[PDB]
């Protein structure tokens, strides 16, 4: 299944269009602020976002801002983060 | 170039 559940991903959908999406994507300059919020060095959010951005756009759409919500949240309080997009991180529109 | 965190 995927990492991420429709509750885990419905909050991360909040914050990615709490920085003004575009076309369902979110620009670094949106995403940045928002991973270092978590209080994580730009480390955890220079790793979460690759691993986040499933396009490589320089943006976090819908679905890959949540893959960085539960990376940059686990980082706090449960663990760090891994470099390597697993492929049970991948949403369904990468089929 | 990307990532603008690091
Ligand atoms: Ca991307």
């Amino acid at each position: 299944p995927w990492a991420v559940k429709p509750e885990d991903k419905a909050k991360y959908d909040a914050i990615f269009d709490s920085l003004s999406p575009v076309n369902g994507f979110l620009s670094g300059d949106k995403v940045k602020p928002v991973l270092l919020n978590s209080k994580l060095p730009v480390d955890i959010l220079g790793r979460v976002w690759e691993l986040s951005d499933i396009d490589h756009d320089g943006m976090l759409d819908r679905d890959e801002f949540a893959v960085a919500m539960f990376l940059v949240y686990c980082a706090l309080e449960k663990e760090p983060v891994p470099m390597s997009l697993p492929p049970a991180l991948v949403p369904p529109s990468k089929r | 170039s990307t990532n603008p965190f690091r």
